[PDB]
């Protein structure tokens, strides 16, 4: 609702165009991925175990592989969240000498 | 996905899989109503192109197409019809005693004329009657046909053991001991690589026809020089003889056999377990 | 050891499990002398590469 | 399978949306196999290679280069295609749209150029974002190798003029190759560079071999066996061509590699190798134009 | 994969066990399909025939009748190899190692060439098991087809001397820049001769009856030379086409055989197949999932099936 400085003199009358302008939302991907080896597939499910603690001990070292990886990809979105804002600001940023 | 099914509805004017075995190496009949035209084309003009115009026309006399097209050619139908052609007589001719007593030589006699007529005007029988598979089920009617005979890789010869607990199904016969050409007598262990070669003799034996399967542990690049060697039918000059495609891998040389019992005593070779790589044809020399 | 040993052997196929007359019965087992002639035993070989035993006489 | 997504760009019309509804089941080429893709990798405007529009050579370079993808289900904001080239053999059944020949129960159909058929057929254009999706034609291996050598043979008689090559019966049908009224004048200028490639590789080699083999055999197992399988064939071709034509080793063997370098180009260019197979189940074994077909992955 | 193993047969030089670790993604030519096989037929001593070692054209003929295999996983007990000729059914796209000076492309067909380079010999030596190892050099296929024509024609110049000693070396290669010099040390004759004959005998059948009408338009080629760009660039300077310029021969029987159409068929039958009958068949294709457009020297590229 833009202002009016409605005029004196016989110059013709101001007219408030209280227009509705629209915008358009974009769509973005933000994809991330992580590996998983040929072992630790029987492991982390319950296939290749034994009564040896070694079987439990290398079952640990797959858990301590995912437990670093899950934070890595869940981190990568919050890292990726800021990186979009640096694109979508600079996409609508005109150069300030102009 | 290591199990597949294929289906084509044809006549039992061809193979009659009820008269066949559980294991037969079926061909299709792709381009079935074809070859009046290509009788005229692709040949030098000293071949008198009005021959195949009547020759296949006498075939479907023995067999109107209707809505059930002529197809699903048996493995038997080429061996016995070329039994009088290639260099095996009274042993390849036992395949004719297999057909005419179970299938009919009326359809053979029109087609053995085609085997001298197709090869006459350079209309060579490779890339017609393309490979289809190993005759899984025969859900056919009385005089009509509906066959599932799966293409599509190794699964045709895996899906043989699973359906029947007793003995084995299909188990992939060679249908003649003259067939399954025992190449590589220089014997060693490994896996078998199966191929479908049509060896010709053009105007020497008056357009010879031949159907047999080779036995090799050899690559496609080690097969073409193997197609130049071991032959005595080089004595030609036209050209483009000895086409071949891949019947696929039998990933065992240990399971081949030697029998004479089928369904008429016809010699036959059991071949259990096959990666049916469908392959591609080649014919240039 | 022994009872802890096969208790995961039964479980391994168990999680792989998701993956006009009678006298049709005979029975069987074999132990007792199955330890005597054996005349020693180490159970539980883990992921192993080399086993050394040295002799001092 | 491994379904890959192609992103729909911004504001399109409903006929542009309906243009996306007349393509469910076509063939699409793409450069890389990223799990999210855009439409900018798809269009015919993405086929520019030297600053100009590609010819049927310039397409068949890319048509043998980049990767086929077949759209199973169309979507708003996405395009789902289960691509052919990924997956093990004879798995992941996909569905195609036939064009005027049959595509029988077998045949192993091959993607190839649009202007061998009607050029502004299947050149479906998006009106809003103004791009062009020229879908390739899925022809089976015998006829696909047949028609490719006919128009370039027809390009010869159209090159330097003074039978009619265009009838070409199928098994049942009579296939009208000539779409006369506006296409054939555009044919001999859109296969324009390609005819020169089929010619120059023939004029070089034949005029190289007739100064190679006379320079060979006396400059011996290959000597006597040269015309052993070529008795009254090569010497007869030495009798026929060398008489009604004209007749240097260090430029010659330099030209030996260069022609055969061009020969190895053309084998990758020509002959239209099979990529996907029709081998269906419980069908009528015969496909018609505009009807779907179950199509399986590997030859 | 249809798993195939090759065991570590007898003993280990302790750094050379690590030498087998950095060969992950290379290619072994094993002349069989085995569930287990010794390491004796693997090395180049098996590539050496009776008494004599093959030349780089004979090694093409030696790599003809053997089977390539991909190193998949390296154990201290075995080495699991996947049989390329059959077991390429990998949606996991079993991975290879690029050992080549050329940064390739995405989407190249890749064929294997023996080590013939001046500085990428790929020579790794085992002394506990006395064996010599030449790994093949995976390369893009047009660049592969630019090599095999050179080395046979270099051996064509091994038959005839005649010319002065300053010959064009056939030993400078061109990929966008990148001057490459290869090795010219020995040219065995039978590897040249059998390769030369199929170059002769295929070019025999690739000429036909309707082929002869095309030969009339050789002066028509140079008419396009001074009036466009494309033709003049297509017409090579070191060509016989510019040299031969300085006719139906009627014999017309029947004239309904399509003589011009039949010419391009059988020409393509044999002259169209000249790269693959001389060299190895390409079955390896560049396919990276991450959208990377090139693959560095030493990298692990994902590998898909026949082109």
């Amino acid at each position: 609702h833009q202002p009016l400085i409605a005029r004196d003199g016989p110059h013709p009358v101001e007219q408030p165009v209280h227009n509705y302008m629209t915008k358009v939302i974009d769509r973005r991907a933000l994809n991330a991925a992580f590996s998983l080896a040929t072992e630790a597939i029987a492991l982390l499910t319950g296939e290749a175990l034994d009564g040896t603690g070694i079987s439990l001990h290398r079952q640990l070292r797959a858990i301590q592989q995912l437990a670093r990886n899950v934070q890595a990809v869940l981190g990568a979105f919050e890292r990726g969240t800021a990186d979009q804002m640096l694109h979508v600001l600079l996409e609508k940023a005109p150069p300030l000498a102009l | 996905p290591r199990y597949h099914l294929t289906r084509q509805v044809t006549l039992t004017d061809l193979c009659q899989p009820n008269a066949e075995r559980a294991g037969a190496l079926l061909l299709a009949l792709r381009h079935p109503t074809d070859l009046p035209h290509l009788a005229r084309h692709r040949a030098p003009p000293g071949r008198q192109t009005e021959r195949l115009a009547e020759a296949w026309g006498q075939l479907l006399e023995a067999s109107e197409s209707g809505c059930a097209r002529a197809g699903l050619v048996s493995f038997n139908f080429l061996v016995a019809a070329c039994a009088a052609a290639y260099d095996a007589r009274d042993a390849a001719e036992a395949v004719r005693a297999h057909i005419t007593t179970n299938y009919a030589g009326a359809r053979l006699d029109r087609f053995s004329e085609c085997l001298r007529a197709m090869v006459h005007t350079h209309v060579f029988p490779h890339e017609v009657m393309r490979f289809f598979g190993g005759l899984v089920s025969w859900v056919t009617q009385d005089e009509l046909a509906s066959v599932t005979a799966v293409c599509s890789g190794p699964q045709e010869a895996t899906h043989t053991g699973h359906p029947g607990r007793p003995c084995s199904a299909v188990t992939i016969p060679a249908c003649a001991f003259v067939d399954l050409d025992a190449e590589l007598c220089l014997g060693g262990p490994g896996a078998a690589f199966l191929y479908l070669v049509f060896t010709y003799r053009q105007c020497r034996d008056q357009e010879l026809c031949c159907v047999y399967v080779v036995k090799s542990q050899l690559p496609p690049r080690g097969l073409e020089a193997a197609l130049e060697r071991l032959f005595g039918r080089l004595r030609i000059t036209t050209c483009t003889y000895a086409a071949f495609a891949e019947l696929g891998v039998m990933p065992d040389d240990s399971p081949r056999c030697l029998h004479r019992t089928e369904r008429v005593g016809v010699p036959v070779v059991i071949l259990e377990g096959v990666v049916w790589r469908p392959g591609g044809w080649r014919a240039c020399a | 050891e022994v009872a802890s040993h096969r208790r995961l052997f039964d479980f391994f196929a168990a999680v792989r499990s998701d993956e006009c007359n009678t006298l049709s019965l005979v029975r069987f087992l074999e132990l007792g002398l199955s330890v005597a002639c054996v005349c020693t035993k180490f159970p539980e070989l883990a992921y192993m590469n080399e086993g050394r035993v040295q002799f001092e006489v | 399978c491994f379904e890959a997504d192609i992103a729909i760009p911004s504001g399109i019309s409903r006929p542009d949306a309906a243009a996306l509804q007349r393509c469910e089941g076509r063939v699409v080429f793409l450069p890389t196999i990223r799990r999210q893709l855009a439409l900018a990798d798809v269009a015919h405007e993405s086929f520019v290679s030297g600053g100009v529009s590609p010819d049927t050579l310039g397409l068949l370079l890319a048509y043998r280069r980049r990767f086929p993808a077949v759209i199973t289900r169309v979507l708003p904001t996405r395009i789902v295609a289960c691509p052919v080239d990924l997956g093990l053999t004879h798995a992941g059944t996909v569905n195609l749209r036939n064009t005027s020949p049959v595509d029988l129960c077998n045949g192993d159909p091959v993607s190839l150029v649009p202007p061998v058929f009607e050029g502004q057929a299947t050149d479906v254009r998006l009106e809003s974002l103004d791009l062009t999706l020229r879908f390739p034609v899925p022809l089976p291996t015998p006829l696909a190798r047949e028609i490719v050598a006919r128009l370039v043979a027809r390009g010869i008689r159209d090159l330097n003029p003074d039978p009619d090559l265009n009838v070409l019966y199928y098994n049942g049908a009579r296939l009208s190759l000539v779409a006369d009224v506006q296409q054939l004048a555009s044919v001999n200028t859109e296969l324009r560079s390609l005819v020169l490639n089929m010619v120059y590789s023939i004029t070089e080699g034949t005029t190289l071999i007739l100064t190679l083999i006379p320079r060979l055999l006396a400059l011996g197992y290959v000597n006597a066996l040269l015309q052993m399988q070529s008795v009254t064939r090569e010497a007869a071709q030495l009798i026929h061509p060398e008489a009604p034509m004209l007749m240097r080793r260090l430029p010659l063997y330099e030209a030996l590699v260069a022609w055969l370098a061009h020969a190895g180009q053309l084998g990758d260019i020509l002959a239209l190798a099979p990529a996907v197979r029709v081998c269906t189940f419980d069908g009528a074994a015969v496909v018609q134009s505009g009807d779907m077909a179950p199509v399986i992955r590997y030859p």
